[PDB]
DNA sequence: CTTCCTCGAAGGTTC
DNA sequence: GAACCTTCGAGGAAG
């Protein structure tokens, strides 16, 4: 399968990994639930995998939804009141949930009841009603959208990290043997240096190469083929696309390296202001090939190396 | 006295009343010889 | 319990504590309700806490319900008509009750009784003596007439380091887990000044000491755990640690403006903002100006670099 | 109880008390009802009480609503039917009565009768409805949201203001009297200072100190007991709380006077953007203490002198 | 039809073309549904067109709609539903969906699931909908408003090029084609140098000539036909407007090329501030006429000559 | 009732007065309907009193609703349709009713028709509806709030203006007499001199100035009574009101004078921004006790002597 | 009634009308609809009657609307339903169309269809409406307020300015035609100096002086009359509203002669910027009473001298 | 009714 | 003093 199943396969996330390790066999050997764990960070370093790895670990059945399927409380309290003893609710997406349903889970994360109105006219009534033990994990890129009531409850945080080429690494490698494919050593090195430290990048690589090296090849991936394919994407080896090159090269050639506004930038290269600042910006800068100033936008001396000028 | 009787219904409406309740309001009052006046003003008083 | 019951086990909040002793002994030697108490403040510092210790010290049932459930008035007074004489009522999360509700509550504390419209019919009742209780986070989002109304405003406040530090041990005795006194106070430190979060930091380090030790907590095997979680001595996490190193490594102490900072550490402007900030600033390690915020010579000493005016 | 019956112990409210008198005895010396009466004001002044003690001066019954209570131009009417001649109809919250109504509302006041058409148009006939001489007085906190028709056809208007402290200190004497305690002019005069002008503060005020001055003391409110009952509680002798102070002092101290955002303001102290909007800033301008600018909050003179700081422009 | 219908039809982008038939031959071969795909770019390129062009490849049926037309989940959740295996869903204007319905498609794409909640309301609980195989595919200008969950999730980037002059050439004569007219190889290149690299330029300015050539002419596009008819529209033989020409003159007669401030050069043509910036000096810097500089923009020796001035 | 019904009987306004007697005799001549007409100033001038004699002198039956009452066009598709021939339409505070409303007010008023959609989905239709002659008379406080495409369809224009003591003892004089009140030619000049220009506020004053001197007099209004009666009333000598005392003891206590803001004022003293400037600082700068500078208003000399306050 | 009806009648506009001859003729030796037109200029130049015109030789129906009565996008698809072949639909205003109803267009324009969902419920679905050719006409003030995606969709664009002396003279004796008048030609070219080159202007002020011609007068207009009638409204000796008057004496005294904000004057007025800015001040620029600069505008000496200060 | 976001301000640097 | 650039704060209208 794809997706890894238990932490033997869970490859990197140290810190996380081998926190949830201890705090799993303690519980075990209390005889008790685990506590609440939210899970948060960047897009696509496997906050959804680890959930499921959790419920494999624990040996119980996992129970799915998402927060843009709960609406209103009569949809939330129909979740609960299902629960079993030790069961595990998953919400993906949590931050989506309306704030006068966030308000229903401060009573159950605590105390596991809740309140409810029943019967009609003078005969209605309010009486709490009680859930068994369980254990919410919640998976989110938005922490900071969360109520500062309801992040408190929440007794395990994991925030994610990026990966290293060791790692990415050995992930292409492993993805190779899901679909039928040879691919050297050499080669899985060559994709994953480029794949900004994601594997869902990685995997991205790897099944765009493959179809060139069955069409344009002979079904097998090797240092020849892998040049060749990379040279058609056009993907610098430090990962940088067609874009990314031409923003570097225009601050070096036109401004002599800056510093430059993004407004000058923009239209020297034909992109509008919003997507240079949302997409192409971010990891150059995370990398280090560009600085920002109170004067405006700097080259960096690694620039200058990667494409080739003289650092005068 | 079935003028009186419509045009109480219709005025009691006119005040913003429901059709079917207006009527029944109206419908409910004892006396029909009473002008159209005094049927919307009964109809009024029972209503509070 | 996890949950003091009376006034000689609940720590600290020694102003708020002791008025509410005076009001309370003095109703009772009227032998007269209390008047209606309005509690608030930040998250996790004893609102609901307090709420169960003040019927307990009166002597008296508590009923309970929490505004997100009562949705329309016909709620409201069919709960209102199981009042007796004495009786205390605790509204959760009062802020959420819709206005339509609040209206009928303004006349129901003045007047003690109700006279409202609900094949529609009237309904007219005269309510016994009772208290009502509230509790919210947001009190600035109540209507003024009702604030108005609310005759004993409590006022929350953080712990200090000498109240949080006997918490702890009263919970370690709970998980009749052996603490020593240096150990609870390593954690006190690091506890924000908030009683669920000291409670929170000495579970996971229980859990620790039974899979990695001998099950006993002592100021060796606390080094090694809070070692992993990697809390710092000042109570940073490791992204509080790494905000302040890039401001001091890469701007000079700033100014720097907060989307440039944001982009930088690879995080979400609104985490930052919302997540990390808020204790920086108070604990005075970074400051807002009108151009960016700098890093203060407190923030230099603590992670160790050479400050220069 | 703690509201006065007649003018003779409404106390303050000298200006709009004394004009009611001269109109309601001019009324009495003709066969006539009061003109219609509006009453204008913050919240707290008195405005409902007021209402009562027109209807005894008057010697006549009272009739209580709201203006959300009246939803349909039936209820308008059905009321006004229960009305005997010269009744008092007192409409609070006048302003939130809905448009439907309102436009009803001036034939009644006007010409005590009123007029429904019905029929498609091509057929139409009307019905006319003659009612009982009244008297309408209506309260409101908000005077300007009242459309000119309506405002037109109030011949009465009575501003209320906030009570200084000659009046204030009596209202307090004359509490304390109701429960069982005896209090000393300058005590009282210490508690009328610090309750913003309202009485409802005062009462309130007054209600705690007696709770303490009957468990820390011998039962009696004299000038040191009230001196340590304030110094629980922790109302500055202007009626600054606690967290009012420890605005203004941030202000100063980190921020020279500003100017300073919301935003900023609010996570110094620790508090949410919405308290600090309206719990505690509304009263702070109104003293003068800090302005609102297109920068920011900053801080005036007068809480520079008042906080005991050096003043620099 | 003017739109093409085939990848032997579409003329350029030819480096957009050579990815897409790797693929779609590759994904063939396979016997498997494409990947999903996104094409962003300058407006008027050809995005909507080329996406025809990759159903009719692919020789499936296509369903299409609009970010627009999308208002709530419940709207979504029933296109779903039509959706056969291998069915193409084309999604124009992609970047006008509201987030609360964009995060539902983060499940659809990466595992063809949704989480739906079902029953009368007494009773009712949460059930998957299990999706056959599909491929979606989005046409943005802005790519830069969707979210990074969502553009992660794309397989296949195509990002659009201007038109050079020998192709827009060929687009000229092949439109003239289809409108029945009869047009000199040395006409369609001087309609081709005023159409500002765009498909829909080219085709606007050829409808007008075409128009005039048969009210006062014989019914042919000749050499002098044409440039009485563009002088009628007031075209530039750069492709300039009169109010172009006005900025341009005036930095050499009044400033001497400058540098000049924006805010001083709008007063001098009576032209908005922010127009001037948004609308007209794009182009011009584009096509080096304009150079802005740290202390203001300049007139290049391409503006001397263009205008007949002597260069100093 | 008190208002007049001719122009022999309105007092006053010889400016508006003189031209509307043209515009309407002559329309006699040419039977037919009067132009549209627009009336603005300040309240209690006279506007709605000024419609009545309009209709009255041309013989017409007078319609009334105000901007607040119309919602939705259906309303106004109502009150148009059950027009006369020559029936008069008058709109109070045209300014504030809705922008949707205002869409089918251009087509009546300058062609008599109107094109009203009808039906959903499936069903779909417009019905063209033919309106007869009919005239429109508008009112508001707020000139420049008018919608520009509004304000053009206009064809005639009164700009109302305060009258001065011959006028208003005139009217002093014959409203006492409707009242069969005795009053004498000399505090009947106190009562116009200290009425702020305006005769709702002399009417007003006068029916609270009868109950002081059946009681605190003889029946009969003197010069000595009236002075008395004003001063109880809080009615300064120069005719300010408690809202104008508010005012000027506000900017010389808390600001020295001024400079201060519109809102900044209105915001220190519990009062709407929309009545202090609709009500009283046009009154008050007529008569030269504010004046406006670049800072905004700043009181004057002559307040500061009348309030009392030593000038700086 | 006044409106002209074919290009005969419609005096001036040359250039317009020399362009719209050829299309309109060339569109119909085809037989097929006429290009999506665009007009912009000033608010009442005669924009509305060209599209009346168009329709008239055209030979189809003209159906009317405007932007900011279309709240919502249903409200669009039902009047598209209802669009006859050939039809001519006027859009008013169209750049104060809401965003979300612009992006509709985007297909009805270029291929004459939408995709819109229809139902609700478990009806919900998605149809193809197919719609018949039609020709829309869109007028707005502003060129450089329309997205770059909706301008550039527009085949053709008309400009309109202020007309001449010569012309207004003509359309003075026109109207003055159609009204049985009689008019000295010294009144004419006296009458058209005043109306700011607008006809719409024009138009009120003759019936103006016509009326008083036919009570105070003999019943025929001369330059005598002309004078008196004309100084009895407010119009300045030349053409000076009562609103401009107001505009220059607040920039001479309260802002010293300027620079200053329109930002800033608009509050002072109180007057809706829209309007100085579209309605005020391109007149004033236009005929040297105000300059501008780069921090705002100034005054003119030749104002000072107008309004009797002293440029000092 | 609430979140979002854009309009207007002013502080700082270079030439 | 002229021209660019970054950062903040309070409105206000689009879900
Ligand atoms: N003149 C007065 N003398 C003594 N007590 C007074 C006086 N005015 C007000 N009070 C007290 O203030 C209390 C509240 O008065 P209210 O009539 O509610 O004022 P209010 O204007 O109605 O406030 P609202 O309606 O809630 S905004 C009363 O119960 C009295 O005890
Ligand atoms: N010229 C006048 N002659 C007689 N009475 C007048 C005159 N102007 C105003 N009034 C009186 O004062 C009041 C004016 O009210 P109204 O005409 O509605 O003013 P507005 O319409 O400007 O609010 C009425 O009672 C009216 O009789
Ligand atoms: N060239 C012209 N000849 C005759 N009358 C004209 C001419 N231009 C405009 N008008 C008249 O002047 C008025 C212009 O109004 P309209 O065309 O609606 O302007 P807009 O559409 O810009 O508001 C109409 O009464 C119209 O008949
Ligand atoms: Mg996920
Ligand atoms: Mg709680
Ligand atoms: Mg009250
Ligand atoms: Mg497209």
């Amino acid at each position: 399968t794809l997706r890894p199943q238990y932490f033997k396969e869970y490859i990197g996330q140290d810190k996380v990994k081998d926190q949830l390790k201890i705090f799993i066999e303690a519980a075990k050997l209390r005889d008790e639930a685990l506590d609440h764990t939210l899970l948060f960070g960047p897009p696509g370093l496997g906050k959804t995998t680890m959930a499921f790895v959790i419920a494999n670990e624990m040996g119980v059945n996992l129970k799915q939804t998402s927060g843009p399927a709960i609406e209103k409380a009569g949809d939330l309290v129909a979740i609960l009141n299902d629960l079993e003893p030790g069961d595990i609710l998953f919400i993906d997406e949590i931050h989506r949930m309306p704030m006068a349903v966030e308000e229903v889970l401060y009573s159950a994360m605590e105390d596991y009841y809740i309140d409810i109105m029943i019967g009609a006219g003078e005969t209605s009534r309010s009486v709490h009603l009680d859930l068994p033990p369980f254990t919410l994990v919640g998976a989110t890129t938005r922490a900071g959208m969360l109520s500062n009531p309801l992040r408190a409850r929440f007794g395990i945080n994991g925030h994610m990290e990026y990966y290293e080429l060791p790692d990415l690494t050995e992930i292409v490698e492993r993805t190779s043997e899901i679909f039928e494919m040879t691919i050297t050593p050499e080669a899985a090195l060559e994709l994953a240096r480029r794949s900004r430290g994601t594997p869902r990048i990685a995997n991205r690589l790897l099944k765009r190469v493959r179809d060139y090296a069955q069409i344009m090849g002979d079904g097998v991936i090797d240092d020849k083929i892998a040049d060749q394919a990379l040279t058609m994407l056009d993907v610098d080896h430090e990962g940088l696309d067609y874009v990314d090159q031409k923003i570097l090269r225009t601050m070096i050639e036109m401004y002599g390296g800056g510093p430059v506004g993004l407004g000058t930038l923009s239209v020297n290269i034909a992109e509008e202001r919003e997507t240079v600042e949302d997409m192409y910006e971010p990891y150059l800068i995370q990398k280090g090939f560009i600085m920002r100033t109170r004067t405006g936008r700097v080259a960096t001396a690694k620039a200058y190396e990667h494409m080739g000028y003289d650092y005068t | 006295s079935e003028d009186a009787e419509q045009e109480a219904v219709a005025a009691l409406v006119a005040l913003g009343y429901k059709p079917q309740e207006a009527s029944r309001m109206v419908s409910k009052i004892a006396r029909p010889d009473a002008s159209s006046e005094t049927l919307i003003r009964d109809a009024l008083r029972a209503a509070l």
